């Protein structure tokens, strides 16, 4: 039979059948119950709208992400979104079907032994699969080599890899993401007067960062033009009315990214924790790094950032290596092309953790060699 | 009874005339508006093709 | 490996591009002259109303007038 | 009496309404051709656009 | 009010029979109107909008102006004193309250309802002064079905005959356990 590909991400769940070359559905993951009273009765209201139902009845709901960094921090709503996935979304019933998860890495153990432990019982698959997500996303280039940079909306990793062979003492993963992104710019809108507060508006914000900003390439440069000129300010209309224009806030917000001193986090940038994940490879195979720079996840589509990240590596790097940035245009469902590309492999058929296997050692059985 | 005989036939049909006006000016408004959205969505995807032309 | 690339890019290279360009070019023949022409049609057919409107409302008040 | 003066009443407000009615529709029907017509000269710059896009 | 300001053409109504005489001119004569300043201009100049009425008894009176004045004090609720908003901006407030996300759908719903909303011309004059208030790309409709009066009374009849409705009744046993307080609780 064919293989499920789920990839639980934080932001949207993206799903689908293993051979095909885009997520069947994908839908964001939130399950909002709703806050007020209700006075129409058989209405036929149901206790929680999960999946995108969610974000048509965002109005009366108050939505709530199960999954805050990576991990998952309330099991009951994070299975009731696989429930639906699994059932609603592509019809499947899971009792004839082996599914392939993704986790991000350095993530708690108790996460990974909890997601295998409901796959297995609740939902009862033949056999589950648990992949780190950068390994994917190396898989959808066509590559065997390189470092991918993984900016999802959870977390951003950025898992070096040469010939196949993983290092695990380079692996630089920090915590900054697109919802912190989303907050900042929620937080720096109100410079102008406009103020969202709801966990609805959230979502209003998500979408004017996703239509307006832009990363800058230089950010002194943008910062003087827009504080002299008005052709940076795009407007954009709410869904009520009342238009809103965005000044210097649009470059600022992703700005972040490259100076996490914004929201008062202490790291570098994502222009020098890549410097600092190659450095700490071998001395031999920091050329073919350095060539092969692989961006992914949803939060690497902004439209400039591909030259910025060049511009910072090139002034890092020594001046003799050539610094290529491979920016597929599928960057969003780079992770899933590469889960299924994966699924389809004859040679990984015998990797999957059978259900056997899983009652003989407990759900302890996926740090073993079945990794 | 005459003239109310057809005082009430005349305004029966005059108000019967109403309402399917009403309705005609609802449907034209809903399509009239979808127009209308559609150009301000080309319109937006043009600019930002402008943008993306700026950009390369 | 690095040889499906060509025979995933290649492909919509040219077909994705030659089709989408169809697809615009039927879309746009399909939609804006019988937009316009349907536009022009109804706007006569609202001419004619008018002009039954004026006519009735000119003959009511003529007899009406009281 | 009370009958037909009531009904000749609303039905000289019908008529004054519906003509009112009729003025709104044609302006809107009018409108919304103006600016569908607008669009189309959008949607030919786009075809002529397209035209040179034969390029490819 | 309409009894007050009758006062300025000499007829006079006091005793709380004669309020009934004023309900009915209020009822058969008064209308909303579309724009009040050109209204109170037409009405001082020609004489197109007098009404006449025949009391209980004879001697017919005439309405001018007064026609229009009286429900103006929905929309201007100063005329009688009140400090207040009209009907017109009061919607628009309690609309505004509402979340960010459900306002197209009460702009594109309102619903009028009640005896007094059965003035011709109304559902015009509201709409007109929302739409200056509100934003200019929401559409705004106003929903006034002819069977206002009794919408109240047929959406009782209609809920009392639902079947999911049936177990709701506050039954004569809950009461004797919790007195009269029972209607604040669950049973609403
Ligand atoms: N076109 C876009 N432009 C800018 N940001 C985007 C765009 N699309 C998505 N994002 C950001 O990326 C996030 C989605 O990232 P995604 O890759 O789905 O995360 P995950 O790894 O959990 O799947 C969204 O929250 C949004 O903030
Ligand atoms: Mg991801």
């Amino acid at each position: 039979t064919t293989a499920l590909v789920c990839d639980n991400g934080s932001g949207l769940v993206k799903a689908g059948f293993a051979g095909d070359d885009a997520p069947r559905a994908v839908f964001p993951s939130i399950v909002g119950r709703p806050r007020h009273q209700g006075v129409m009765v058989g209405m036929g209201q149901k206790d929680s709208y999960v999946g995108d139902e969610a974000q048509s009845k965002r109005g009366i709901l108050t939505l709530k992400y199960p999954i805050e960094h990576g991990i998952i921090t309330n099991w009951d709503d994070m299975e009731k979104i696989w429930h639906h996935t699994f059932y609603n979304e592509l019809r499947v019933a899971p009792e004839e079907h082996p599914t392939l998860l993704t986790e991000a890495p350095l993530n708690p153990k108790a996460n990974r032994e909890k997601m295998t432990q409901i796959m297995f019982e609740t939902f009862n698959v033949p056999a589950m699969y648990v992949a780190i997500q950068a390994v994917l996303s190396l898989y959808a280039s066509g590559r065997t080599t390189g470092i991918v940079l993984d900016s999802g909306d959870g977390v951003t990793h950025n898992v070096p890899i040469y010939e196949g062979y993983a290092l695990p003492h380079a692996i630089m993963r920090l915590d900054l993401a697109g919802r912190d992104l989303t907050d900042y710019l929620m937080k720096i809108l109100t410079e102008r007067g406009y103020s969202f507060v709801t966990t609805a508006e959230r979502e209003i914000v998500r979408d004017i960062k996703e239509k307006l900003c832009y990363v800058a390439l230089d950010f002194e440069n943008e910062m003087a033009t827009a504080a002299s000129s008005s052709s940076l300010e795009k407007s954009y209309e709410l869904p009520d009315g009342q238009v809103i224009t965005i000044g210097n806030e649009r470059f600022r917000c992703p700005e972040t990214l490259f100076q996490p001193s914004f929201i008062g986090m202490e790291s570098a940038g994502i222009h020098e924790t890549t410097y600092n994940s190659i450095m700490k490879c071998d001395i031999d195979i920091r050329k073919d790094l350095y060539a092969n720079n692989v961006l992914s996840g949803g939060t690497t589509m902004y439209p400039g950032i591909a030259d910025r990240m060049q511009k910072e590596i090139t002034a890092l790097a020594p001046s003799t290596m050539k610094i290529k940035i491979i920016a597929p245009p599928e960057r969003k469902y780079s992770v899933w092309i590469g889960g299924s590309i994966l699924a389809s492999l004859s040679t990984f058929q015998q990797m999957w953790i059978s259900k056997q296997e899983y009652d003989e050692a407990g759900p302890s059985i996926v740090h073993r060699k079945c990794f | 009874s005459d003239k109310l005989k057809e005082a009430e036939t005349r305004a029966e049909f005059a108000e019967r005339s109403v309402t399917k006006l009403e309705k005609s000016i609802d449907d034209l408004e809903d399509e009239l508006y979808a127009q209308k959205l559609k150009y301000k969505a080309i319109s937006e995807e043009l600019d930002h093709a402008l943008n993306d032309m700026t950009s390369i | 490996d690095f040889d499906d690339i060509h025979r995933k890019r290649m492909e919509k290279d040219l077909n994705e591009l030659q089709a989408l360009i169809e697809a615009h070019f039927e879309n746009r023949k399909k939609e804006e002259e019988e937009l316009v022409s349907l536009k022009d049609r109804i706007e006569r057919r609202r001419a004619e109303r008018a002009e039954q409107q004026r006519i009735r409302n000119e003959r009511e008040k003529e007899r009406q007038n009281r």
